[PDB]
């Protein structure tokens, strides 16, 4: 009970940044790493490990 | 011995 | 075929794991794994002769028997493992008429749970001794717990043990069909309860396993081979 | 004593002013990613029953999977061959770890004990290093850290940080109020994420032991739990038949995964190297691709014959690796 | 600990036979696949058979085969080896290895103390430098060359060095041309090039002195180099 | 001048009632083949031995019926000595694998139902079990297919099998004679015994009851079916040797036509017990 009131007054503290902010950050991740992810962008078979 | 009467079966 | 010496020999290695996973195969197909689901005082801990794991033998066919009493509250989580028992072994005691609603609630919840919608229940009302006892004492009325009883009657088609007082009959298939309702209410043949009234001193109780596993069998082997 | 309450809306103002836009406005304009064709490249024959939990080595070549017949398995995935097959005491195993190092693996589950086996002994078995006690309910994940140390959920509601020299519980996160089910380690390791089936995501801090942020989108159990790969999200799958991205910065969703078709529950949930898909395995016996940024279904895995339990993806991003209770393991490029 | 103590071995008359036995203790012997490498009173080692784990794959070398046989007596943690026929060129020191094949597993890893025998399209390994002398604290560069690239397609240069010290039966010091073995010094390191390969010895110590062996696993027979001595 | 020619009228009855069999038989027979292994559902250890029954049966049913037709329409061989050779061994054999992968559904069938707690057999153990059946029917078949000969006779060309020639014909008596016990007795045998220790435990909820005595229906049919379709079968392969002159009289042919039509009739039987004692294969067959 009062246990839940300390927890509470610190998760309400936490500093929060906008979603525009952290969506455009995320955004910008996807896209600097694009050309690395192997799923996102199909590999050429020879480099493909489990080519067969 | 082949005869042109005889019947030839096949299983 | 273009492997080196070493690919080779690894080749080698996981044929030797397979071979000793196929024997553990054969021992893994002839054992019938059954859930031990049931409360405190069920006596489900000596329904058979032989905590969470027992294993019996029956015409040589081995049984497993697991009882997850380490977990408590909703099961749900734990229960989606065993969705590939044999049979779930519900165990209630017939005595305690408090605890027999609580009992009828279990079973509806495993009854009717997403996973176990194919496993059939062997349930095992115990204690049947107990039972007869309160009924010829009186004092503790069926009736008063449950108010159908009055109502109820003994069913024709029941076959009671002998010298068994009808009072003593008409409670033991009042357990059993409270149990049975909720059974047949929702159930699309992919399962079924074999209801068995036992005590603590019977020891037959492994042969009952057997006799209705073989039955479970029967009826997914009929559907599997195209016959049913 | 309703002064929480006061706090909880004073959280939920906080947030409302916090989410201007929605993330599906800011990503409107950039173009999808297409539909995403993965066809199965290896099938691992090796276990006699279901499949509840598989790992990735930090190699991306060997992969350690759990079944409820009571064996872990370590695969290299590339040749198909059985590198190690480890018996395991308990038959019920509900998870298995990979170490980063590959050294040991672990694996738990109703035995309410978390054994790590040293793969890389002179003896050449594998023997069990030690065996962690004191979870009061199943071990629903466990994580290495490092080789010392090892996070653990539990059906007790509680978590824990364990020394594996000493065997003993370096902290205990005791937070949530349903089961835990899954947990996901940070890139950093500083802090993991945990979903239980109190609906609610917990970010913790392994260092100082307390619940940083509590996420509350779902409305039933939260079956599996993601990082992005930036380690300022998380994705969480739930019986709800939604996914929902959430963002540690933001402190509150930023999108939902969900098709009117999609009805049954994700067992799990895993992002691709750039973040950009975001699988997740639904019990209809397929996983399903989705957009991160876009929330669009952009492929499906569907090559499994009942419930996908775990699905991973390999370091590189090569690959995905699908368990499922048919008791096949399947890798997909 | 890990043993693999072997005897069965003394004077014997040409045309005699003797059965050679390896007792392993420490160590699941039947998961490790056995080999038998032999070292002539003067010269360097030549591998003499391998049974494989499961005793499913035996392999002999040319000069041995058909008078000798391997077996192994998994449930006695034994190996033997029945030589028939014996000439003179067989009298040698023979070393039982075990060898695990496993992805990333080091093969050759532990070898025995050695048994003396006095009896009265190989791929060819060439170490050019017999002798180097050597004093402590500097850093030499034992070189090997192969008759055949050692890189298979799957990216793996199957080459290994050992290191007999005076006296001692050979050691692992580097697997598969660059993986260091387990309990081997941070000085050592092995750098190829497919068909040539060098092993790097920095701050050399008084313990390094020894015959360096390199070895090719690629295919069989295994080959071994004839040995560079690093004197102090 | 063949005696064994027909009028046109006697050779479209006859064309008819084979038209039937053929078509009817490949038909059930691939799509049964094409079910079990078009859903993975259906794709089991189980249904190996169905798949496996189902295409000899159905190779029977195009390789054995259609050319054997046109043989009995003019007993001319209109196929060659190569032909020839090609049918006195695998469409014989088919006929032997048909018989004796009935016997190994019986075999999986008295398990499941006698013993059912006792595990299946393993996946490999069935596969070496469809090749033993597929390899003992190509042996039993070799002698035919060895000794088959194209004599050219002034009438017709005739597809003819030249066994070893003995005062008594002992050898192609012993074939003939092994055959019937191999393929018709020893089969009568274990097929009628597990079908009736498995109708006798079936037959002794009416709807649940009722399916458990429908099994047993189709089990005491396929009995039967096996005894009478097969036995005229052996009765004509057998009758040389009891009375040749019947053969070189001109209502054999007629009779040759009715034997194998009644024999081969039985690869029909199959598919359809698939589809009244299956809803998965009744619905499997609308759904391709
Ligand atoms: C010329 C003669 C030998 C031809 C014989 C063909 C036989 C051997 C073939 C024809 C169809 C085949 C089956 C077709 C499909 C399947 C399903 C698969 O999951 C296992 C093998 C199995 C069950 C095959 C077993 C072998 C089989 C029965």
């Amino acid at each position: 009970a009062r246990k839940l009131v300390e927890q509470l007054k610190m998760e309400a503290n936490i500093d929060r940044i906008k979603v525009s902010k952290a969506a455009a950050d995320l955004m910008a991740y996807c896209e600097a790493h694009a050309k690395e992810d192997p799923l996102l962008t199909p590999v050429p078979a020879s480099e493909n490990p489990f080519r067969e | 011995r082949p005869k042109p009467q005889q019947f030839f079966g096949l299983m | 075929c273009t492997l080196s010496a070493e690919d080779k020999a690894a080749v080698e290695r996981s044929k030797m794991i397979e071979k000793q996973l196929q024997k553990d195969k054969q021992v893994y197909r002839a054992t019938h794994r059954l859930l031990l689901l049931g409360a405190d005082n069920s006596g489900k801990s000596t329904i058979v002769k032989q905590i969470f794991e027992t294993k019996f033998q029956v015409d040589k066919v081995n049984f497993h028997m697991f009882d997850v009493g380490g977990q408590r509250d909703e099961r749900r989580k734990w229960i989606q493992c065993f969705n590939d028992v044999t049979a779930i072994i519900f165990v209630v005691d017939s005595s305690d008429y408090n605890r027999l609603q609580e009992a009828l609630n279990l079973f509806k919840s495993i009854w009717n749970n997403r996973w176990l919608r194919t496993i059939s229940v062997i349930l095992f009302l115990n204690k049947q001794d107990l039972l007869a006892e309160k009924v010829l004492a009186g004092k503790s009325k069926i009736e008063d717990y449950f108010p159908e009883f009055a109502r109820y009657t003994t069913p024709e088609d029941a076959t009671p043990e002998p010298g068994e007082d009808p009072r003593v009959t008409r409670a033991k298939y009042f357990i059993r069909d409270e149990f049975l309702r909720i059974s047949t209410a929702s159930g699309d043949g992919r399962h079924y309860c074999y209801p068995h009234f036992t005590c603590a001193v019977d020891t037959e109780n492994a042969r009952r396993i057997f006799n209705d596993c073989k039955d479970i069998i029967l009826q997914m082997n009929l559907r599997e081979y195209n016959l049913v | 004593r309703q002064e929480a309450e006061q706090l909880k809306n004073q959280i939920r103002d906080a947030r409302k002013a916090c989410a201007d836009a929605t993330l599906s406005q800011i990503t409107n304009n950039i173009d999808p990613v297409g539909r995403i064709q993965m066809r199965t490249r290896r099938t691992l024959r090796g276990h006699l029953a279901k499949i509840y939990a598989m790992h990735w080595g930090t190699d991306s070549r060997l992969l350690v999977s759990a079944s409820q017949d009571g064996k872990l398995i370590i695969w290299d995935s590339y040749t198909t061959n059985k590198v190690h097959a480890i018996p395991l005491r308990s038959s019920w195993v509900m998870t298995c770890a990979y170490a980063p190092s590959g050294n040991y693996v672990a694996c738990g589950g109703l035995d309410n004990i978390c054994s790590i086996y040293n793969l890389k002994t002179r003896e050449g078995n594998v023997r069990v290093s030690r065996e962690l006690a004191g979870h009061t309910g199943y071990l629903s994940c466990c994580r290495f850290l490092d080789d010392n140390q090892i996070v653990t959920s539990s059906g007790d509601t509680t978590c824990a940080l364990w020394d594996i020299e000493t065997g003993q519980q370096t902290t205990t996160f005791t937070g949530h109020t349903g089961d835990v089910m899954s947990l996901s380690l940070a890139p950093d390791t500083r802090l993991f994420v945990s979903g239980a089936c109190d609906a609610s995501a917990k970010l913790w801090d392994v260092r100082e032991g307390m619940c940083r942020q509590t996420f509350t989108g779902h409305e039933s159990d939260i079956n599996a739990i993601c990082f992005f790969p930036n380690g300022n999200a998380f994705a969480t799958g739930s019986d709800d038949a939604t996914c929902r991205l959430f963002d540690l910065r933001a402190d509150q969703e930023l999108m939902t995964y969900s098709h009117d078709n999609i009805i049954c529950g994700i067992t799990s949930v895993s992002f691709s190297k750039s973040g950009r898909l975001l699988l997740a395995g639904y019990d209809d016996f397929n996983c399903n691709v989705w957009d991160a940024l876009k929330a669009d279904r952009a492929g499906v895995l569907a090559g499994h014959d009942n419930r996908v339990s775990c699905l991973g993806v390999t370091d590189d991003g090569m690959a995905v690796a699908t368990g499922s209770w048919d008791s096949f393991l399947k890798i997909w490029n | 600990d890990v043993q693999l103590v072997e005897s069965g071995g003394g004077l014997v008359q040409p045309g005699g036979s003797r059965k050679l036995s390896c007792s392993a203790s420490g160590f699941a012997f039947s998961s490790f696949g056995m080999h038998w490498v032999r070292q002539a009173p003067e010269k360097g080692l030549e591998w003499v058979a391998y049974i494989s784990s499961g005793s499913g794959t035996i392999y002999y070398a040319d000069t041995v085969k058909g008078r000798f046989t391997i077996s192994r007596d998994d449930p006695k943690n034994t190996l033997f080896l029945q030589m028939t026929s014996l000439r003179s060129e067989d009298t040698a020191m023979y070393y039982c290895v075990r060898s695990i094949y496993y992805y990333g597993s080091s093969p050759f890893d532990f070898w025995g103390q050695g048994t003396t025998l006095t009896v009265s399209s190989d791929i060819v390994m060439t170490q050019a430098t017999s002798s180097v002398p050597v004093t402590p604290g500097e850093s030499v560069s034992i070189s090997c060359r192969s008759s055949k690239s050692l890189l298979h397609s799957n990216g793996n240069t199957y080459l290994y060095w050992f290191l007999q010290r005076p006296g001692q039966s050979p050691q692992l010091l580097i697997y598969r041309m660059s993986n260091l073995a387990s309990g081997v010094p941070d000085r050592f390191s092995g750098s190829g090039s497919g068909t040539a390969f060098t092993l790097t010895i920095s701050r050399l110590e008084a313990e390094d002195v020894g015959v360096y062996y390199c070895m090719q696993h690629l295919e069989y027979p295994l080959t071994f180099g004839a040995g560079t001595k690093l004197e102090l | 001048p063949n005696q064994f020619v027909q009028p046109a009228w006697q050779i479209v009855l006859w064309a008819a009632a084979y038209t039937v069999i053929v078509v009817t038989s490949v038909v059930g027979n691939v799509v049964v083949m094409w079910i079990i292994l078009a859903h993975k559902r259906m794709r089991t250890v189980t249904n190996y031995f169905l798949v496996n029954l189902a295409f000899a049966e159905a190779s029977m049913a195009a390789f054995n019926t259609v050319v054997n037709f046109t043989y009995a329409v003019h007993n001319e061989w209109y196929y060659g000595l190569f032909y020839c050779k090609f049918h006195n061994f695998f469409p014989i054999a088919a006929v032997f694998a048909s018989i004796y992968s009935m016997t190994a559904v019986a075999f999986d069938r008295y398990m499941a139902i006698i013993h059912p707690l006792q595990p299946r057999l393993s996946a490999t153990a069935t596969k070496v079990v469809i090749c033993v059946i597929w390899v003992l029917a190509l042996l039993l078949a070799f002698p035919q297919g060895y000794y088959s000969t194209t004599e050219t006779m002034p009438s017709r060309v005739v597809c003819m099998i030249e066994w070893p020639e003995h005062p008594n014909k002992i050898y192609e008596k012993v074939y003939h004679i092994c055959v019937t016990v191999l393929i018709y007795f020893l089969p009568l045998l274990v097929i009628g015994y597990a079908y009736t220790v498995v109708g006798i435990t079936l037959w002794a909820y009416h709807e649940q009851v009722s399916a458990k005595r429908k099994v047993v229906k189709m089990m005491i049919v396929v009995v039967c079916t096996f005894a009478i379709c097969w036995l005229p079968f052996h009765i004509f392969f057998l009758l040389p040797y009891i009375n040749p002159d019947l053969y070189l009289k001109k209502f054999i042919q007629q009779v040759y036509l009715a034997i194998m039509w009644l024999a081969m009739s039985s690869t029909m039987y199959n598919p359809i017990i698939y589809c009244c004692l299956n809803d998965r294969f009744r619905l499997g067959f609308k759904h391709a």
